[PDB]
């Protein structure tokens, strides 16, 4: 693998709980610092990425409720004043909106009768955040209007619960999945779902309740799915084989865009094959441009792949707790691991 | 080729996304 990394710092969280999430906020603009947000216990702590791998403290949220217990962050940013914005939420079902600059919660939106595993924002509109839940349901809100916009479950929706979702790069769609072991394509460019979110707009609200998925497959993990992304017009999902399967809906030569509700075959192209990562709730991550791909497992090591080859492990011998989620700067510069010991690990691009 | 077109279209709207980004100017932390 072309790509070379080194580890030039690392950290230890003072709750030594473990960090479910890490993200880079990939709205700052050329010039200014590189900033990552970790999320773990009742926890949200921001650093800032400095020269000869400083990882610099800026502030913590400490939520009020001891016992919540936060599984992911989203970045964002308000389309009115340009500030950059945090969104949170994990086991209490409650998603709040931090502001960065202060580390204190602007607002909150409840609704989801459970825990939320993940939180997305549309590419193209900052105000779209789109949550996943326990609850067997995915919510899509606008958070200029605060209203909830449409909920994606019911009578075709997820039997269990909801582990991981992703838009596509130009947020026409959506793929989700979870412990029921399917893979669900909801479609936001409908008719439907661009007149529902102009209504939002226009904003008790009546969020659209789309009990249909416009594709749904059953057939390419034979146990939970914890992670899905889109990696262009094909997916890239896992579930516990120690393997990252790329597939894509229909037969090879279907388009995306052609593809029909009942379409009943999936297409596998490949797999990226692993080693020590069985066990659930472990993300995989990809750069902006999707040019490398990583993931981490439960002994501390770090896989990154070169997607645009038709395999480099990052080791550190202190490094020896589940990384259960990475991410690039926009840049490519730096990756960020965090871990089951509350540890952060820096790594620069050669 | 398969994997062709497809870098092809990450490629074409990564480049969409990163000129709406190239346009905008987000406070910093
Ligand atoms: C409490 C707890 N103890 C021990 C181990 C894990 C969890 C836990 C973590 N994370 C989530 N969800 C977020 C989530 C996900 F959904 C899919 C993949 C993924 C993550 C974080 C890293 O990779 N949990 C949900 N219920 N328990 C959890
Ligand atoms: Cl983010
Ligand atoms: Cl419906
Ligand atoms: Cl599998």
């Amino acid at each position: 693998c072309k790509y070379s990394f080194k580890c030039v710092n690392s950290l230890k969280e003072d709750h030594n709980q473990p960090l479910f999430g890490v993200q880079f906020n990939w709205h700052s603009k050329e010039g200014d610092p590189l900033v990552f947000a970790t999320v773990g216990s009742n926890r949200v702590t921001l650093y800032e990425c400095h020269s000869q791998g400083e990882i610099r403290l800026l502030q913590s949220y400490v939520d009020a409720d001891a016992d919540e217990n936060f599984y992911t962050c989203a970045w964002t940013y308000d389309s009115n004043t340009s500030h950059p914005l945090l969104a949170v939420a994990g086991s209490r079902g409650i998603i709040r909106i931090i502001n960065p600059i202060t580390m204190q919660c602007i607002k909150h939106y409840v609704g989801h009768g459970n825990a939320i595993n993940e939180l997305k924002f549309h590419p193209r509109d900052p105000n779209l955040l789109l949550s996943v839940s326990k609850d067997h349901a995915l919510r899509l809100w606008n958070i200029q209007t605060d209203t909830l916009v449409a909920i994606f479950g019911g009578v075709e929706g997820h039997r269990d619960e909801v582990l991981s979702a992703d838009y596509d790069l130009l947020g026409e769609k959506i793929m989700s999945c979870g412990m029921d072991h399917s893979l669900k394509l909801w479609r936001i460019n409908s008719k439907r779902m661009m007149n529902a979110i102009k209504e939002s707009y226009d904003y008790p609200f009546i969020s659209q309740k789309i009990h249909f998925p416009d594709f749904s497959t059953r057939d390419i993990h034979r146990n939970y799915v914890d992670c899905v992304r889109w990696l262009g017009d094909l997916i890239l999902s896992k579930s516990c084989e120690n393997a990252i399967v790329c597939w894509k809906p229909g037969k090879m030569e279907d388009d995306i865009d052609k593809i029909k509700p009942s379409e009943s075959n999936v297409t596998i192209l490949g797999r990226f094959d692993y080693s020590q990562c069985d066990i659930w709730y472990m993300r995989f991550s990809m750069d902006f441009w999707q040019k490398m791909l990583a993931l981490g497992n439960q002994v501390g090591k770090l896989y990154v792949w070169d997607l645009e080859v038709e395999c480099t492990t990052l080791t550190h011998h202190k490094c020896g707790a589940a990384i259960r989620q990475t991410s690039f700067s926009r840049d490519s510069s730096i990756l960020i691991a965090v871990c089951d010991d509350a540890s952060i690990w820096r790594w620069d691009r050669l | 080729s398969m994997f062709s077109s497809n870098r092809q279209k990450i490629l074409e709207r990564t480049e969409i996304l990163n000129q709406e980004w190239k346009q905008r100017r987000i406070q910093p932390v």
